[PDB]
């Protein structure tokens, strides 16, 4: 379950969940804290060189967008907020702190986000279903987290599935409709391949490129579509989330070079 | 010190998410009205155009 009991919290507390930056970043909530009610991805992320957890498919939206976006520098998901900051802002604010059980649980933010220029060089996202912001309990929840942020004087901000750019949505669609393909050694050793053919054909649309090399290389129909598929919603590949993977051109994909610490 | 009620969030601050859904429209959803307020911006908003 997502709820923690005392020993668990002062558990994660010494692994030292919330804490580092970049590819020393642990979250505090894994997907293994996936709500019965949804769905859970874990991502790799050429910005942090991570995986990342997302509990969500909302998550996930938020997560690819931000790993767009050139500016980024860190992404850090499920960061967690001083449970002494957050206990005094409930008093102060007529708030019952979150709590299962009797035991007050540790809030989360679900991205903390920092960027190397443009207008926000820290901002902080909680990401809610538009639905859940009827909901009185989900509200004063929202507000602690509100004033907590208030409180570090850095941005905080609400996304929704309504906030989500209409061509984001459908590629999401394509590339999650079913459940995310397995990355064997097999497929992870593609990526250099592919990065070299993809490179050459550039100019080239991303969808007749896999058909011509699938007609090349005389494999089955469809197979090197397959693979970068399989690649990009794990995250190893990335690509033009504003524009209909279909119409990604070559060059608007970004591979990456990977290593399998299986033999290292 | 009193954990305030839903019943009593009309009196809360100008800024805290309980006074903003008491006197919010209710013909229209508590996601149009934080959206209008900047509460809740899209992906653009936070990065150079
Ligand atoms: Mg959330």
């Amino acid at each position: 379950n997502s709820s923690f009991s005392e020993v668990q919290i002062a558990r994660r507390i010494k692994e030292g969940r919330g804490q580092g930056h970049g590819k020393d970043y642990i979250p505090w909530l894994t997907v293994q804290e996936v709500p019965s009610s949804g769905r859970s991805h874990r991502i790799y992320s050429h910005k942090t060189g991570r995986v990342h957890h997302l509990l969500s498919d909302l998550e996930l939206a938020v997560f690819l967008s931000l790993e767009w976006e050139s500016s980024v520098l860190d992404i850090r998901e499920q960061f967690p907020l001083l449970p002494s900051d957050t206990r005094q802002i409930a008093i102060d604010s007529g708030i019952k702190h979150p709590v299962i059980r009797g035991v007050d649980q540790v809030m989360s933010t679900d991205f903390l986000v920092d960027c190397k220029d443009g207008p926000f060089e820290q901002f902080a996202i909680q990401v809610k279903p538009a639905a859940a912001l009827q909901d009185e309990r989900t509200l004063e929840k929202l507000e602690l987290e509100r004033r907590y942020w208030q409180q570090k004087q850095i941005p905080w901000f609400i996304f929704t599935d309504k906030e989500i750019n209409p061509v984001v949505k459908e590629n999401i669609e394509w590339l999650y409709s079913v459940k995310t393909e397995e990355v064997s050694a097999e497929l992870l050793a593609q990526l250099s391949p592919l990065a070299h053919i993809l490179q050459e054909k550039g100019d080239e649309n991303i969808i007749n490129v896999c058909k011509q090399v699938d007609i090349a290389y005389d494999l089955e129909l469809g197979k090197t579509l397959s693979e970068i598929r399989a690649l990009t919603a794990n995250g190893f590949i990335k690509f033009n989330i504003y524009k209909s993977f279909r119409a990604n051109k070559c060059a608007d994909l970004c591979i990456s070079q990977v290593v399998n610490m299986e033999e290292l | 010190i009193k954990v305030v009620k839903p019943s009593d969030w009309d009196s809360l601050p100008d800024t805290d998410l309980r006074y903003i859904y008491s006197q919010r429209q209710p013909e229209k959803t508590m996601h149009e009205r934080l959206k209008g307020k900047g509460v809740i911006v899209d992906m653009a908003s936070l990065f150079k155009q």
